RNA sequence: UAAGGUGAUAUGAACCGUUAUAACCGGCGAUUUCCGAAUGGGGAAACCCAGUGUGUUUCGACACACUAUCAUUAACUGAAUCCAUAGGUUAAUGAGGCGAACCGGGGGAACUGAAACAUCUAAGUACCCCGAGGAAAAGAAAUCAACCGAGAUUCCCCCAGUAGCGGCGAGCGAACGGGGAGCAGCCCAGAGCCUGAAUCAGUGUGUGUGUUAGUGGAAGCGUCUGGAAAGGCGCGCGAUACAGGGUGACAGCCCCGUACACAAAAAUGCACAUGCUGUGAGCUCGAUGAGUAGGGCGGGACACGUGGUAUCCUGUCUGAAUAUGGGGGGACCAUCCUCCAAGGCUAAAUACUCCUGACUGACCGAUAGUGAACCAGUACCGUGAGGGAAAGGCGAAAAGAAC
RNA sequence: CGAAGGUGUGCUGUGAGGCAUGCUGGAGGUAUCAGAAGUGCGAAUGCUGACAUAAGUAACGAUAAAGCGGGUGAAAAGCCCGCUCGCCGGAAGACCAAGGGUUCCUGUCCAACGUUAAUCGGGGCAGGGUGAGUCGACCCCUAAGGCGAGGCCGAAAGGCGUAGUCGAUGGGAAACAGGUUAAUAUUCCUGUACUUGGUGUUACUGCGAAGGGGGGACGGAGAAGGCUAUGUUGGCCGGGCG
RNA sequence: UACGGUGCUGAAGCAACAAAUGCCCUGCUUCCAGGAAAAGCCUCUAAGCAUCAGGUAACAUCAAAUCGUACCCCAAACCGA
């Protein structure tokens, strides 16, 4: 599914609104990218499907802290 | 417990045989009794046979031979065991 | 080898009919009603043990029960198993 | 003339039988509805 | 007859069980032939088998 | 608990029992085929076919048990690849499926109304999906208020069809504040001193108190009509019992009950009591939730349709100060007041009834009331989902009509 | 010592109505004054049930066709038996699959069912009847296709698919003739066979798969030769002399 | 004969000719549109076992379960009330 493994961002629903205010249902998808993250503690690459936002979280917190959070949830990688 | 029992002498309170006496031959689970010589019917048996029809148990009373009248039954415990007694004179049946 | 408990439940009844009587006189074959789940091996063992005869062969069939009206309501008799048990020549059950 | 019902027990059972009903959520909902209604015969089986 | 059967051992109860099952077989054959007037014996033996099996299970 | 009994249509047969192992009722056990989550593999449900281990064999075979999947944990093992990791096998523990409503969440119509119709409405309704519990959710102020003060959440009555929103149309529609129901507060983000004091869970065991069978339970006769009396007439009696039902017509006193008084070997809910097991309170000193608040863009939620639009949520791009600090007070600024987000738990008042017991009705009485008073979700119809009836009354007693 | 309801009759009010009473009925009814409504039916091509009309009318379902004698019976155009006639005969015969499920056979019954009668029936009731190493299924094997551990994907539900595992309409061992029941028969019996596997006894001996190879293993059309099923005729045998 | 059907016994039982759309034939000839799969089966060895198991043939013996089997089936029994 289109779910960020770091943040849990997923598709949300809302409306397209025309100039005449016609509402049609749409989705907003996360900006997801499969990315190979270097885990220097483990000396290997871990691939995560992450939002661009999730990538900024990894930059801020570090991959070790993030993977520990994933292990606590039971999110496997 | 049942106030009327098989082999009790009873007197008929109600119906065509009111006042007649007889022995309880059989007690039915329907709340009826066969009383000997009471409530006779002529059955057309595939001969014409005379036999007792069941009577409502509330239409017979225990017959008190001492007073010579219909009586009511009560229950009490004498020496551990439950006994029946005549309400009129308090004597164990 | 079959346990005696099992053998005492497999044979249900002798089957009585003109075909059964003829089977006995002409072909030395007894016809039995047997348990629905009885095998030819179990029937053979049970006959040899309990009737004290020597069995040549067992043929079996399942009789499908008849659909029958009792008053208005529809019912169905049970299926049952018939065994044609051929005895050896000089057994004489 | 050839009418619409051309019976085949194999096709009957594969299309509508108990195991066909059990194979999908929507088939299991059929069985749930029929049990709730109190049907004597849940399926064609 | 559970009080009497409870005095026995597993060996004796197993002996008693086969005796009852043999009796049950013989009565069944008599009943099928129409030489059993006493139909009440069928229930008696059936319930006796149940008693022995109950007590064997209790001791097991 | 008992003098009767072996469920019904449904008689019979063959029996069992009467002072206690007949039957019946209740507690606790035993047994509990096959299908079905169905779980050893398969399968057109109620069937077909195995493996492994044990035990027993009359050598033909037989019996019993285990063997699904996923998750977590552990052990043994183990690639590309050196270490390793992936992977493999076994073990333990848990899950799975079903269920009427209520509850939280993920999605989410249209008819319709606007006397057309697109904004708007219907409506976050119907419906689909996920998850839970006896309730759920919410909850201990970055809340309101207005310079006076209040003091978590929830529910009810007001405020008020008001203020507002609105093709300012149709419609939508608060809050502040007041009256009530109920009431309760805590913990982590951490070291120290100190003992394990507070109190919540699992497992006990006495003490009550209910639940699951039961026990006793008052007092009426005569006469008239009649097929029959419980009715009429006469004269009595009980009542902490004249609730109700039955009995050959309408019975306080014929029967079953009722008021009232009692009862449990066994299992069990609850409430306190004191153990054991884990849990640690108190105090001083310190700490105080960042890709967050806020912003830009798009949308959604707020009664509030972008409007002069505060506040909340966030798909996307960004991005603080962190108590000498920060949030809010309906554009915005200043002043003043008030609160402390980015961690969490928490009873009660509230919602509902598949189901169990008791009781009630200016509710129905067989075309009514459930579709169904009756062997009805049946017969019957349909490939299927699904649809779906009709049909009650002899008599007091079968005395159901011998001949 | 006769309630409601039903059905008559009489009286009565301006009306909706009311009162009385005979018969039926056989256990309920309810003044008055108030109170509440599922409160009044002729229509809605209204709804359900009952019953009319047309009408003893149309029709009795292939124009293959009947006739007679005897039987049984309450009764015979229809059943049974017989003789004759007619109809089908690449079927209107015979055997099956599919589908149905006792309709099969025997006895008994004729209400209903059978477009008539019915003694008859696929109708009612009862009893009987389906016998396998070799036929088929199950089973081994796969096709299309289905499901699918992990996996990849998807708001949820789910979608796809690997290893696998299912799935015949296809591939895979073996039985024939005769006889027999009211009703089964390549299943029973008689005679004569065959297949696969397990165990043991003897002999000789490289056996061993989840792998390799072979095989299984495949089209349309056409042509002709060799055959058999089968038929015809003769011979033979039995019977015939119209 | 219980007139439905049984019992008893039983001769000849050969040849010629004709002849399939059936068999030889999953053949042969020919054509283009170029005609399943997998197992059983045969054979080869690997790891392995190694004078043991296993293989091969004859001989003997045991096993071959379970379910279907009635009846209609171009039809009065199936699909069409
Ligand atoms: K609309
Ligand atoms: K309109
Ligand atoms: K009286
Ligand atoms: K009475
Ligand atoms: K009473
Ligand atoms: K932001
Ligand atoms: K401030
Ligand atoms: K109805
Ligand atoms: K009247
Ligand atoms: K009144
Ligand atoms: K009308
Ligand atoms: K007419
Ligand atoms: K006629
Ligand atoms: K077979
Ligand atoms: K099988
Ligand atoms: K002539
Ligand atoms: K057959
Ligand atoms: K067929
Ligand atoms: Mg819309
Ligand atoms: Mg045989
Ligand atoms: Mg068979
Ligand atoms: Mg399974
Ligand atoms: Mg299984
Ligand atoms: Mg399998
Ligand atoms: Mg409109
Ligand atoms: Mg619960
Ligand atoms: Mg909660
Ligand atoms: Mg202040
Ligand atoms: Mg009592
Ligand atoms: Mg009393
Ligand atoms: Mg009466
Ligand atoms: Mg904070
Ligand atoms: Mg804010
Ligand atoms: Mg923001
Ligand atoms: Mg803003
Ligand atoms: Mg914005
Ligand atoms: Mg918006
Ligand atoms: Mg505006
Ligand atoms: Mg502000
Ligand atoms: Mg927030
Ligand atoms: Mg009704
Ligand atoms: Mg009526
Ligand atoms: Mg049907
Ligand atoms: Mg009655
Ligand atoms: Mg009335
Ligand atoms: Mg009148
Ligand atoms: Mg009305
Ligand atoms: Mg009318
Ligand atoms: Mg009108
Ligand atoms: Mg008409
Ligand atoms: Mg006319
Ligand atoms: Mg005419
Ligand atoms: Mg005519
Ligand atoms: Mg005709
Ligand atoms: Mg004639
Ligand atoms: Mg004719
Ligand atoms: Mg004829
Ligand atoms: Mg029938
Ligand atoms: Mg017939
Ligand atoms: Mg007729
Ligand atoms: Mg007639
Ligand atoms: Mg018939
Ligand atoms: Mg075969
Ligand atoms: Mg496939
Ligand atoms: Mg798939
Ligand atoms: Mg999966
Ligand atoms: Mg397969
Ligand atoms: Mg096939
Ligand atoms: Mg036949
Ligand atoms: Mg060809
Ligand atoms: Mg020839
Ligand atoms: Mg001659
Ligand atoms: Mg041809
Ligand atoms: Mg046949």
């Amino acid at each position: 599914s289109r779910v960020c493994q770091v943040t849990g961002k997923r598709p949300v629903t809302g409306n397209n609104r025309s100039h005449a205010l016609n509402a049609t249902k749409r989705r907003f998808l996360p900006n997801l990218h499969s990315h190979r993250f270097w885990v220097e503690s483990e000396k290997r690459f871990v691939t995560l499907r992450v939002s661009a936002k999730g990538m900024r979280v990894i930059d801020k917190k570090g991959i070790d802290t993030v993977l520990a959070e994933l292990r606590a949830r039971g999110e496997k990688y | 417990a049942a106030k009327i029992r098989r082999d009790d002498e009873v007197i008929v309170l109600t119906g065509k045989d009111k006042g007649k006496r007889g022995k309880v031959k059989n007690v039915l689970s329907s709340g009826k009794v066969i009383v000997e010589g009471i409530n006779l019917v002529k059955k057309h048996q595939k001969g014409i046979v005379e036999k007792e029809a069941a009577i409502q148990v509330s239409n017979v009373a225990i017959f008190n031979a001492a007073t010579g009248k219909a009586d009511r039954v009560g229950f009490r415990f004498e020496d551990g065991k439950k006994v029946r007694f005549f309400k009129s004179n308090s004597e164990t049946i | 080898m079959i346990r005696e408990e099992r053998l005492l439940k497999v044979l249900r009844a002798p089957h009585v009919s003109e075909k059964a009587s003829t089977a006995m006189e002409k072909s030395n074959t007894i016809v039995l009603k047997v348990a629905k789940d009885a095998t030819k091996a179990e029937i053979k063992a049970a006959v040899q043990k309990l009737f004290e005869v020597e069995v040549e062969v067992v043929n079996t069939l399942v009789v499908k029960g008849k659909v029958k009206r009792h008053g208005q309501r529809i019912g169905r008799r049970s299926d049952w198993k018939k065994a044609y048990v051929t005895l050896k020549e000089g057994q004489n059950l | 003339m050839k009418r619409t019902f051309q019976p085949s027990v194999l096709k009957r059972n594969r299309s509508h039988g108990f195991r066909a009903r059990m194979a999908t959520k929507n088939g299991r909902q059929v069985l749930a509805r029929r049990r709730a209604k109190g049907r004597a015969r849940l399926t064609v089986s | 007859k559970a009080k009497e059967l409870r005095e026995k051992s597993v060996e004796e109860l197993n002996t008693e069980l086969l005796n009852l099952l043999r009796e049950q077989f013989n009565l069944r054959m008599q009943a099928a032939s129409g030489q059993l007037q006493q139909s009440h014996l069928l229930k008696q033996v059936r319930r006796d088998v149940a008693r022995v099996k109950t007590l064997l299970n209790e001791k097991a």
